[PDB]
């Protein structure tokens, strides 16, 4: 089987409405399905929550359930080789791309889409070392850590990533750690400002 | 030392979470020399 | 008065979450306190953040807001003064993103005379709402604390970011989607086989 | 009069929201065309 998983917190939101948020350890790995399902090992299920208990709105609330739906066997997240992987196992499409711990970019399109197969990278330790290097060395870039995955929908380019249906945020909490690290050694992002002070 | 380039923390983090972090440091000799520069 | 639920972001970590009921106003200060008739003391930086550049910013802005940022409603309107040396910008936008693609709705005046949220359109567009506009009315109020306003940047960038929603004003929606009123107009549903 | 608000299992804000409902006759007829229709 599989060996030296990372913890993930994992983040989801429904209609820019956060309704679930879990630190997860999966040593066999993990799926993020719609539906309450079977406890497997490995690929442990991971239910996303119905949101009638969470929204309001009921088109809303029919369209996030279709695309809770559509999650199949679900997403599965592993570690494999230095790098983690998504493969999607339903009928619905997703899109990932690396952001911010509270916001996705909308200015630019996605990273790449989930595939369907095995072979669907969607983060290497090699870069992320390489600029936390840099990082540390004053280039005012910290590494990207959280990973956006978009359900169901087109990634959000040039709209707002709260209106998106399911949208679910995925943060290794060793990455995020070793940031950590790094600006309390004294490292820093914080290379404009512009302060409105009389 | 290794353990002395982990952060202190009020609540602990457990060590299994801590072996994550430390499993690419060693693996990592170019970012474990480059924490080492800000000590 | 109104109960606000007032949520704090520091550098895009949020930092500070309550929900408090002043009925002599609301008043958004820092660690140089100081009493005046109900103050709602912001937290220090240290014990959220790692970055030492942030945290020494975001104490100098937490340092220019003095007597703090008030808040109260007046005439079925909400009004936001300044009382200290931190300019502020404010618009309209969602709870969890503020509208970073347009400008700020106006700066925090340094008067009486604040004027941040009138009640007469929020009830126009709300019947519209209920009525098929499928456009919600927007309530929560943004605050960019000693910055210009996040326009064309991410608004995680910004050293002081305040939310503050109308807890009444929150329901008030609740109810005409729970109603059956919707704003969801449009989706490209990406699900297939192949 | 507390029959066209929600039942969820803040006082202050049930009444803050019936003063609204009561200051704006328009609301109330386009909050009950909602359920009667």
């Amino acid at each position: 089987l599989a060996e030296e998983q990372w913890e993930f917190e994992v983040t989801a939101f429904y209609r820019g409405r956060q309704v679930f948020q879990q630190t997860l350890f999966c040593p066999g790995g993990l799926r993020l399905v719609g539906s309450t399902a079977d406890m497997t090992l490995p690929w442990q299920p991971v239910t996303l929550p119905d949101p009638e208990g969470f929204l309001t709105d009921k088109l809303v609330k029919e369209y996030v359930g279709q695309v809770l739906k559509g999650l199949g066997n679900g997403l599965a997240l592993w570690q494999a080789g230095q790098c983690l992987w998504a493969q999607r196992l339903g009928h619905s499409h997703a899109f990932w791309a690396l952001g911010e711990e509270l916001l996705p970019d909308s200015g630019r399109g996605p990273d790449g889409e989930v595939h369907k197969d095995k072979d669907g990278a969607v983060f290497d330790l090699r870069p992320f070392v390489a600029d936390l290097i840099a990082f540390m060395e004053g280039s005012g870039h910290s590494p990207r850590y959280t990973l956006w995955f978009c359900m169901g929908e087109m990634w959000p380019q040039d709209q707002p990533w709260v209106k998106r249906l399911v949208m679910v945020k995925v943060v290794p909490t060793c990455l995020k750690e070793l940031l950590e690290m790094a600006r309390e050694g004294g490292a820093s992002s914080l290379k404009t400002v512009d302060l409105h002070i009389s | 030392a290794l353990q002395d380039l982990l952060r202190t923390l009020k609540s602990p983090s457990s060590p299994q979470q801590q072996q994550q972090v430390l499993n690419i440091l060693k693996s990592n000799p170019q970012l474990m020399a480059a924490f080492i520069k800000q000590r």
